[PDB]
């Protein structure tokens, strides 16, 4: 997250760290969001190429804030199954969504909780909040403390002037400020864009792609969750 | 002109496509480098 501030424990109880385990360390490579006690939502490109029915060495961490200190609310649970959208396009990032089934259930508490879905077809609006442990500048360093940033949504038509008409699908949502400086970045993929125009927090987007990060005129691009709510409900058992 | 529309490349562990406007659309994973 570029141009953000530090989160607090319990502020974003739905935020997950998606990690791969290697010799000597667990490596954060993507975000995810809690859907229910057994399922997380992430990006399709975070899982493409995996052994979907028998994923190895993949886990989520709930209740995390600072990666470099165990504060006591962290819940590490291995991923038991990956459910990738069957029409995912690995190149153009159409249908960039997957579910992660966990090998055991999350325990909900003040610091660990689901994020609500919108209704299918809802149009998110207002300023939205994007969170993650991604780099804090393009090509930059990664923070140990979860970051948050507020950004406005950019209409698909306005975003298409930057990226091209057919590159931005309706089922994508763009967010960023025209002057740049506020965006998700590498390591934020799969994590949440949260809106609140219904008077309540819900998951409006999933971090997907962009040209660089936080550049003027190049908003971040997100999978728009309201196009895929029925898909999520059909696939989360 | 930065790139030709439709080209693909990798940028470290991330995947990219060249947009109709000639820029690299890249995923946002973290890469262990
Ligand atoms: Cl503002
Ligand atoms: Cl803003």
């Amino acid at each position: 997250i570029v141009g953000g501030t530090d989160a607090t424990l319990g502020e974003f109880p739905y935020q997950l760290s998606f990690q791969e385990t290697f010799i000597g360390f667990s490596f954060h490579f993507c975000g995810a969001s809690i859907y229910n006690e057994n399922y997380a939502i992430t990006a399709g490109h975070c899982v493409y190429g995996d052994d979907y029915e028998n994923p190895s060495g993949l886990q989520i961490v709930a209740g995390e804030l600072d990666m470099s200190v165990n504060e006591g609310s962290e819940q590490i649970i291995t991923v038991s199954k990956i459910i990738l959208h069957e029409n995912f396009d690995y190149n153009l990032l159409d249908n960039d969504i997957s579910l992660l089934k966990l090998s055991g259930s999350l325990t909900f508490n003040d610091n660990v909780a689901p994020i609500a879905l919108p209704e299918q077809g809802h149009t998110a609006t207002g300023d939205v909040i994007v969170t993650g442990w991604g780099t804090t500048s393009e090509g930059g360093n990664t923070p140990d403390v979860l970051q948050k940033v507020t950004v406005p949504l950019v209409s698909d038509e306005d975003c298409r002037a930057d990226y091209g008409a057919d590159e931005i699908l309706d089922s994508m949502i763009c967010a960023g400020v025209p002057e740049g400086g506020k965006d998700s970045c590498q390591g934020d993929s799969g994590g949440p864009l949260a809106a609140s125009d219904t008077g309540s927090t819900y998951l409006a987007g999933i971090v997907s792609w962009g040209y660089g990060c936080a550049r003027p005129g190049y908003p971040g691009v997100y999978t728009e969750v309201s196009y895929h709510v029925d898909w999520i409900k059909a696939n989360a058992v | 002109q930065e790139c030709t529309p439709g080209q693909t490349k990798k940028q470290d562990c991330n995947t990219c496509n060249c947009t109709p406007t000639g820029v690299w659309a890249c995923t946002r994973k973290g890469c262990p480098p």
